[PDB]
């Protein structure tokens, strides 16, 4: 269930194993998939509602949820923002070319014989 | 008004135009020499000969000066109407000697090309070039320093 | 004060400066454009003028002073781009 | 009957250009000289094994 | 290409040579005067083809730049031995040592000019200024005193180039580089003189540098070059990938040969 | 390769133990409908002499030929009928089953397809009589092929087209058949350098 | 191979579709 990222099937409390010292791993294993969750969120959503957010961290209280929101650093209204959008083929590459020159210089140097 | 062409905005060809009526009804002479015409053509039928040959050669001229134009802007330019414009074009661009692209339904035309990009190499290499030329500049700037320094 | 990083500019800057209005700076660029004081194209699109320099601007003492340090920076980058060729063989087109 | 190559728009109901061309010597050069290079190459490889 | 021009001069390697050995040989150097000579040669339609030369002596003043004494006649009947012996020598210029040129320049001009409009002359120093070609070519009528950058390369004759052999990317960079400091040298140089009131005051000098900067370098920097950039990438892309089909190629024929080879070695009872 | 030979008739007959003359001619449609586009079709299938003997014999002059020139996918179904009858009885055509129907549907949906830029899926599911679900389906088998390059969003019932010819995709070709013969190369390298 | 040419011509040739219409 860990692999497959499917936080449902983890979410369990009955077995022989939950007897003993389960209850010491419990914590741990939530830290975890939460931290999986909240990059997801980001990704995918560039706004949702508060209380969708509240629903899908699986904490009971809105308030803890309303902690960790503060820690990461997202400003928060009744709605949840986040922005993100990327750039490339104008920072480099090897296809902007000064950092491919470089690189042919080996190329073209392996192939006359240096040897580089 | 030879001039005029090169500079040409036309609401000052139309005043031109009207301004002198008794030259451009003009074949007749007011001296002879061996020329003649007796205004055989009309002197007026010149006039409209003249109207569509300045407002293509004014469309020459926005070509150089605008990579785009609206076609509002155009037809005030011409002082033609948007779709009376837009069929003097039509029959300039079969005639080939200008490119352009139309575009009816917002109001745009294009004058520019479709690029390669070779195209856009030999541009850069042309940056270049310049570059070396003032190498030869600096060098010849060396020579009138010592010059000026000591003549000597 | 740096190199040219564009040289779009729109109308409405220079027609507020001029104290002329928006429809007599396109009369206007044309005009001059029509002299060569003026190099450069318009665009249509956006209203915007892309100039194209070549003024004089004679006696520039201040800007010299920058040019000094701008032109020592453009000596070492080509300085780097020799030191590894030097280190890998020899350049023979045969 | 391609004598002419836009689309057509029946939803606008105008006609758009398609008709836009790509390169065809590079992509030609490029496809032609493979191709070959596969049969020379096969024949090779039967007279090289000493089993035809 | 090569870089030609409207007058050209070739120079041939005979003749510069000739300079080496008159310096050393003349022993009058050790005083540092000028060495200066006429040149002649061959000319046509717009090619100064520099075929001979011949040394020229002079003395001037150590301590006056306006007391100098040269001969005239000198000129003429040794130009007149040289027409007897061969008619296709002209008289194309002259030479001066350098590195440095001098007010008097303009003197052993006036009369060369007479001679012919067109008299060249060549800066040429043996000790080495420049590391790519230490001769430079100019060509001088007074307003004032006028230069040009004049093409000089080094055409020959049949037998002047086996002479040259009997006696025997990267390389741009270098020179690409040299350019650079020289200019640098030339704007610190600029800076110095403004700030101590010195003749420099030329528009000229300012102007040519700010088009130059506008434009900017691409084997260097991204800041101009990056709108132009995006097209460039995908043209190199398509260069290589022909390259690489034709390594097969290559690689292909390498084994027909070692095949044969093979084959060859191993029925003989191999030996190599 | 075989277009090539298919296309002559200047050999009418044969001395018939080679193959046979109704087969051949009937063999020679056949093959046109697959191997060839309208431009090949309005040029070299109107032989004739050679459409004379289709009528005489069951149908492609008439039911795949016109469906071929129409380009439609609304009356085609009924030619489904003759994969099984033609292929099946057949010693040569038998082994190539499912490539050949499936290369020919496609070809038609792919006319059709390019007809209008934006197309509507809808009204074809109904009026063409075809289940929505096996049209979509298979038709999503085939943009994922290459083939196609109809652009989906399936809950809509709208459809809509890119360039399925650029420069980006000459050049993916070129790389693909290149790595087909790098194989060779190894193979080469496997049997000699002992 | 064989199996998708029954399989497509039992879907297709026989309407439960076109007849619902």
């Amino acid at each position: 269930y860990l692999m497959e990222g499917s936080y449902n099937k983890v979410f369990l409390a009955k077995g022989n194993i939950p007897a003993e010292s389960y209850t010491f791993f419990i914590d741990i294993l939530l830290d975890t998939i939460r931290d999986e969750i909240a990059g997801c969120i980001e990704k995918a959503y560039e706004k949702i509602l508060f209380t969708e957010a509240t629903r899908i961290l699986f904490f009971n209280t809105p308030k803890k949820m309303t902690d960790y929101a503060k820690k990461r650093g997202w400003v928060l209204g009744p709605n949840n923002y986040y922005s993100f959008a990327s750039q490339q083929q104008k920072p480099e590459d090897t296809t902007i070319p000064s950092t491919e020159l470089a690189k042919q210089v080996i190329e073209y140097a392996r192939q006359l014989e240096m040897i580089v | 008004l030879l001039k005029l062409f090169t500079t040409m905005e036309l609401m000052r060809w139309s005043t031109l135009v009207e301004d002198y009526g008794m030259e451009l009804r003009k074949g007749s002479l007011e001296s002879p020499a061996t020329d003649v015409f007796g205004s055989t053509e009309e002197g007026e039928k010149r006039w409209k000969d003249l109207k569509n040959r300045v407002v293509e050669h004014n469309i020459r001229i926005m070509a150089k000066y605008y990579t785009r134009i609206t076609m509002k802007r155009m037809a005030q330019l011409l002082d033609l109407s948007v779709d009376e414009s837009e069929a003097f074009l039509s029959n300039l661009v079969v005639n080939k000697t200008i490119f352009a692209k139309v575009d009816r339904l917002a109001g745009i035309i294009n004058f520019q090309r479709p690029k390669d990009p070779n195209n856009l190499l030999n541009d850069w290499s042309q940056k270049l070039n310049s570059l070396m030329s003032l190498v030869n500049k600096t060098t010849h700037l060396i020579a009138k320093e010592e010059m000026i320094h000591n003549l000597q | 004060t740096r190199p040219a990083n564009h040289r779009q500019l729109t109308f409405e800057e220079i027609a507020k400066s001029a104290k002329i209005t928006v429809n007599e700076v396109e009369l206007l660029v044309m005009k001059a454009l029509s002299v060569g004081l003026v190099k450069g194209s318009i665009d249509e699109v956006d209203k915007r003028v892309h100039m194209t320099w070549v003024q004089p601007r004679v006696l520039d003492l201040q800007q010299i002073k920058g040019m000094k340090d701008r032109l020592e920076f453009w000596c070492t980058d080509v300085k780097s781009m020799e030191m590894l060729v030097e280190h890998q063989a020899h350049d023979i087109l045969t | 009957d391609k004598k002419f190559h836009g689309i057509l728009d029946q939803g606008e109901g105008v006609l758009i250009i398609f008709d836009e061309p790509p390169v065809d010597k590079t992509y030609e050069a490029a496809l032609e000289t493979i191709q070959n290079m596969s049969k020379v190459v096969d024949s090779l490889y039967n007279k090289a094994k000493k089993l035809t | 290409m090569p870089e030609l021009a409207v007058q050209k001069v070739v120079v041939h390697p005979l003749v510069l040579l000739s300079v080496v050995d008159h310096f050393n040989r003349i022993g009058k150097v050790g005083n540092q005067k000028r060495v200066v000579g006429v040149l002649l040669g061959s000319w046509q339609k717009k090619v100064l083809d520099v075929s001979n030369s011949f040394a020229v002596p002079f003395d001037e003043d150590d301590k006056d730049d306006s007391v100098w004494f040269l001969d005239h006649d000198y000129l003429e009947n040794m130009y007149g031995m040289f027409k007897k012996v061969n008619a296709r020598e002209r008289i194309v210029g002259w030479y001066h040592t350098g590195p440095k040129l001098h007010k008097n320049d303009i003197a052993i001009n006036e009369l060369m000019k007479r001679y012919c409009p067109n008299s060249v002359l060549v800066i040429i120093d043996v000790k080495p200024k420049d590391l790519g070609l230490p001769t430079e070519a100019y060509i001088s009528v007074e307003e004032s005193k006028t230069f040009e950058h004049v093409t000089s390369e080094i055409g020959a004759e049949e037998a002047e180039e086996v002479g040259v052999e009997h006696l025997l990317r990267i390389t741009n960079q270098v020179h690409g580089l040299k350019g650079l400091n020289s200019k640098l040298l030339d704007i610190r140089s600029y800076l110095e003189k403004v700030a101590t009131g010195k003749l420099p005051i030329n528009h000229q000098i300012i102007y040519q540098l700010q088009d130059v900067f506008n434009l900017l370098p691409d084997v260097s920097l991204q800041e101009f070059v990056k709108a132009f950039y995006l097209k460039t990438n995908d043209q190199m892309v398509v260069v290589y990938l022909a390259s690489l089909i034709r390594s097969v190629v290559a690689l292909h024929n390498l084994i027909n040969n070692k095949i044969a080879n093979r084959d060859a070695e191993k029925k003989e009872g191999q030996e190599k | 390769q075989a277009a090539e030979l298919f296309l002559d008739t200047v050999s009418t007959f044969t001395s018939y133990e080679l193959m046979d003359y109704k087969t051949f001619v009937t063999y020679t449609v056949y093959v046109s409908m697959i191997a060839l586009e309208r431009p090949d079709l309005r040029e070299k299938v109107i032989k004739g002499a050679e459409i004379l003997e289709v009528l005489h014999s069951l149908p492609a002059v008439r039911q795949y030929l016109f469906s071929l020139y129409e380009c439609r996918y609304s009356v085609f179904f009924q030619s489904l009928a003759v994969v099984e009858q033609e292929m099946k009885k057949d010693w040569l055509f038998a082994p190539h089953y499912r490539y050949y129907v499936r290369e020919m549907r496609i070809h038609a949906y792919s006319q059709l397809l390019e007809s209008y830029r934006s197309l509507t899926l809808g009204y074809m599911a109904e009026a063409f009589g075809v289940g929505v679900e096996f049209i979509d389906q298979e038709l999503s088998r085939f943009i994922a092929a290459g083939r196609l390059h109809c652009k989906i969003d399936k809950v809509n019932e709208i459809v809509e087209t890119n360039r399925p010819d650029s420069k980006n995709w000459q050049y993916q070709e070129t790389i693909k058949k290149g790595d087909l013969l790098l194989n060779r190369v190894q193979k080469l390298s496997r049997v000699i350098n002992m | 191979d064989d199996f998708s040419n029954q399989l497509r011509a039992e879907l297709e040739k026989h309407g439960y579709k076109m007849e619902t219409s």
